[PDB]
Formats: C-alpha cells, structure tokens, sequence
C-alpha cells in the first residue's frame, strides 16, 4: 500500500471522513501522518467538495478548521419552516389559542418572500413562545474551536403581521456556557404592530462576533400574542428561522 | 473503428478508440503515432481497464456496476490505481481510491496497519498523534 505514489496516497486520503483520517490514520505511521498534515490535502478536499473554488481569493490561517466549519456549516434549527407541523421545538409559553401551523399566505397576510417556504407558525391571544436549544458540541462544533477561534455565529427569523389585527413579537438568542449561563444576549425590544398593517414579513437577523469563550450553546426562542384579546390566531407568525455557524473566525491562534 | 493496444507481456487487445481516448497518456501517445504498446501494464489489468473505459464509454456515490467491478483482490486493486495513474483515466483513479477509503474508514491506527501491512514508524509519539487530532473527534 504504502508501494504508491505520494501524490495517489493523498488522493486516497481526500476520500477518508476528515474525523477518520485524523484520530485513526495519523497515528499508523509517519508516513501517512506526514502526509495528512499536509495542507494541500485540506485544501483539495476543500476543492473538491465544493467549499472553495479554484478563485478562491481569501486567505485562511488554517485549512483543516477552515475545511469543518465549511463541512459543518448548516442551520442548526430543526423544523424551521413547519413543515413537520411543531416537531423539536419546545414550547416554553402556549396561551389562548395554541400554537398553530398555517399555509402561506394565510388570511389577511401577505406571501413569504421566499419561494421555498410554505408554512409558518402562529401564535394566538395570549403569550406563545417557542424555543431550541443547539447543543454546539453534540452538532460537531468542538471546544477549542468555540474558544480558541470564536467562528462568527449568524441568527435569523422571519415574522408577519394579519392585517385585521395587531400583535407583539418577541425573539431572544443566547449563547450560553456548559454552565447554560448566558455569555451573550441577542435581545432586542418587543415590535408591536397596530391593526389594519400592511401584513409584511420582515427578517430579523444578527451575528455574534467576538463572544466570550465557553460558548457551548446557542438558545432560540420567539413567539408572541396580539394585542386585541381575539379567539383565534392573530398573534404573530413566524418562520424560516436559522441558526448558522459561518468559517470566519475573530481569532487566528496562529 | 478501432486501435490495438499490447501489454507489457505481450498480448494484443484490440479496442475502438473513442473508448481508448478516455486514456490521456494514450490519447497523446495516439497523437504521435502497429499495436501501441504498454510495459507499465501487464494483460490482465490491461483488460480491467479497457473492460471499465468501455463500461462508461459515453457517460458523490459508488455505481454498483464500479462497484461488483472492484470486489478484486486487494493487489489487483493497487495495480488498477497504478495503471490509472498511468494511463490518466482520471474516473478509474478516482474510484479505484475511493475504494481504498472505504476500507480505511472504520479500522483503528492498528486495524488499518493490519489489513494493508505497513510497519509501525512511530515509538510512543502515537500518543502524541492520536491525541493531537484527538482531542476533538
Ligand atoms: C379570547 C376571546 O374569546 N376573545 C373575544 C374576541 O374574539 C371577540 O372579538 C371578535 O374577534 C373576532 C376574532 O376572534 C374578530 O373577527 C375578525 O374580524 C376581522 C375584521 O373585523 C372588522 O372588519 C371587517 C371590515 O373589513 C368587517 O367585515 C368585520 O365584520 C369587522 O367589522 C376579520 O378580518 C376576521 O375574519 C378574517 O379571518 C377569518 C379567520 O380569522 C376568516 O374566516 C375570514 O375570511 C376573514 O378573512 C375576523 O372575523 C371580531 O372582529 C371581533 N369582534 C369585535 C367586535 O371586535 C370579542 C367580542 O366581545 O370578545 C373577545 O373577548
């Protein structure tokens, strides 16, 4: 085996999970061990699975975390879109009318301006708030990474209006320590919108650089209730809500 | 419409060409020049070539067809990288490693040093290359 080309031993390499060729085929010898190291190897895999392309034109300090966050990148947000009618959320508040899935556009509401996105939660006549908790290690992202490199984490959430009726939304996004203590606070003030509105999604979206290190959670909630005490659901509706972790790191500890 | 290809020892395989083109080291070769011949390829793995080039003559995963292909020995399987590399049927290349991969994913630092036979290189410094990525995975 190890009777092959150097340049084929890597080709062979670049089809091994990173995880595998790191904790298993580093330490079978120094050959390979030598090799793995090797930062054209990241890079090509890079290439090859589509993280970068040949114009690549942005430095990185380091190819095998820059390759994992790549890899890892997704919205850590399960059943964003209610599509699986309220699966993995939690519901920390459900008052009036419960918490309830919808078609776009819904009465009086207007259509997401996404095409990909079809239903949304809504909420009703009392406080309905519903959450998630991403546990940061379970979802791949390891400590020194969170610590050590502090990769940008980008929070997003779309919510509209009725028109015939006003309401409050109310989003926090946390990032807590193992501890669950809050180490950053997305917490912006509460939108009340007032009755015959224009029924406009609107995202909200902010990015957390730079926060402490011991980040190993990140915490989602929102929901919301109307402000006229209607039966019914014309409380806020919400959807497409995103949590993901981008490649770029505040801190190159090279 | 065909070329005759020779192996390293000696038989003939006769192939038509827009087959024999997926081979650049013999694409250029054609360019220049009765058999062409090929000493870095004995017959055997001579014909595994030419039976996968003309398997995707007009063309993620594993194909099964590349797949039931290559339940060969595992000598064969390097020989059919080498002859990849030689010959430049960048496709043959890539699934003959991937393959190899395949066996590599799941085995331990000794697991993987049995089933290919290397000797171990390092002396305790495996500590120091386990843990080093180890750390985290
Ligand atoms: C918690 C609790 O039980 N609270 C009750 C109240 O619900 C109740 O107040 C009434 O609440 C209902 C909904 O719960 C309201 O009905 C909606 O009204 C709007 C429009 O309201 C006016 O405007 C229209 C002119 O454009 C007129 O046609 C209409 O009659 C009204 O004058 C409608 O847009 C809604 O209907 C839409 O949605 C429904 C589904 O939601 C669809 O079927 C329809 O196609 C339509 O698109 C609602 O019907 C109602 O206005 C409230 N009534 C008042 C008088 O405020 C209240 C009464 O005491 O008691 C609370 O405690």
């Amino acid at each position: 085996i190890n009777q092959l080309p150097e340049n084929i031993l890597l080709e062979v390499f670049m089809h091994v999970p990173a995880r595998q060729l790191l904790r298993n085929c580093r330490p079978v010898c120094c050959l390979w061990r030598d090799l793995i190291d090797l930062v054209s190897l990241w890079k090509r895999k890079c290439l090859r699975e589509g993280y970068v392309t040949e114009d690549w034109d942005q430095p990185v300090s380091d190819w095998k975390v820059f390759y994992f966050l790549c890899s890892l990148r997704r919205n850590l947000l399960r059943n964003p879109c209610a599509e699986e009618d309220m699966k993995s959320w939690k519901i920390d508040s459900n008052g009036g009318d419960q918490w309830k899935v919808e078609s776009l556009p819904g009465a009086h509401g207007t259509g997401f301006p996404d095409s990909k996105v079809k239903k949304y939660f809504v909420t009703s006549y009392d406080m309905c708030l519903k959450s998630q908790i991403i546990d940061l290690k379970a979802e791949g992202y390891w400590e020194e990474l969170l610590d050590k490199f502090r990769p940008d984490i980008v929070v997003k959430d779309w919510f509209a209006p009725r028109a015939d009726c006003g309401c409050t939304y109310q989003i926090r996004v946390q990032l807590a320590s193992a501890d669950y203590l809050v180490l950053a606070s997305f917490e912006p003030p509460p939108v009340t919108i007032h009755q015959w509105n224009d029924a406009k999604w609107t995202e909200v979206s902010h990015t957390f650089s730079d926060y402490p290190p011991g980040v190993r959670h990140i915490f989602f909630q929102h929901g919301g209730k109307d402000t006229q005490f209607w039966a019914g659901w014309y409380g806020p509706r919400v959807t497409n809500s995103s949590v993901v972790i981008s490649h770029r790191v505040t801190r190159n500890p090279p | 419409p065909s070329i005759k290809l020779q192996s390293s020892d000696g038989e003939i395989f006769e192939v038509d060409v827009e087959i024999a083109k997926q081979s650049v080291t013999i694409k250029t070769m054609l360019e220049d020049l009765d058999p062409v011949p090929l000493p870095n390829v004995n017959a055997a793995i001579l014909k595994k070539v030419i039976q996968w080039c003309t398997h995707h003559k007009d063309d993620d995963d594993i194909p099964v067809w590349d797949q039931e292909f290559l339940k060969v020995d595992q000598g064969t399987l390097f020989e059919l990288i080498l002859a990849a590399n030689y010959l430049d049927i960048k496709g043959l290349l890539d699934v003959t490693c991937k393959t190899v991969a395949n066996m590599i994913k799941g085995k331990t630092p000794e697991e993987i040093r049995k089933t290919f036979n290397i000797k171990n290189d390092f002396t305790e410094e495996e500590e120091a290359q386990v843990r080093k990525e180890n750390q985290w995975c």
